[PDB]
């Protein structure tokens, strides 16, 4: 169908703004199933 | 933490192509890719 | 102010021979004004 129909033109392009990675209190820990875990936290507990 | 993982996907600068949506009356899917004059088309994302 | 230095690429960070690849990614000198990317927080802003 004619790609016009639809508007392509703008472009948005938003600064990386702040971020508070500060602070962690009342970690709420949560075991879970060892078959259920995928590839990443699998290998961060290999490491650790 | 999901909230600490989007924080730290948003604290970098990102850009962003928008898209306007009118009805078409049936299943239609978009194919977008970029073109640059010192370059080939290169695929971007799917969108249906 | 010395707007060529800036334009100039930074060195030898540019080349593919570093393992980091953030330097890659970075290897500018306008986006170095910004460490929301950077992903390093100073802890206290205060002096004594």
């Amino acid at each position: 169908w004619p790609e016009n129909t639809f508007s392509h033109t703008t472009i948005i392009h938003e600064e990386g703004t702040t971020h508070e990675e500060t602070g962690e209190h009342q970690e709420l820990h949560v075991r879970s199933d060892v078959s259920s875990l995928t590839r990443e936290q699998v290998q961060s507990l290999r490491e650790a | 933490q999901l909230d600490h993982y989007i924080d730290e996907r948003r604290t970098k600068d990102r850009t962003f192509v928008g898209l306007h949506l009118q009805n078409i009356g049936t299943s239609a899917l978009v194919i977008l890719s970029i073109k640059p004059k010192d370059g080939d088309s290169y695929e971007v994302a799917k969108l249906a | 102010c010395s707007v060529e230095l800036f334009r100039k690429k930074l060195e030898p960070f540019d080349r593919d021979t570093n393992p980091i690849e953030l330097t890659r990614t970075y290897s500018t000198a306008k986006s170095l004004f910004s460490y929301r990317q950077l992903g390093y927080v100073y802890d206290d802003l205060s002096l004594n």
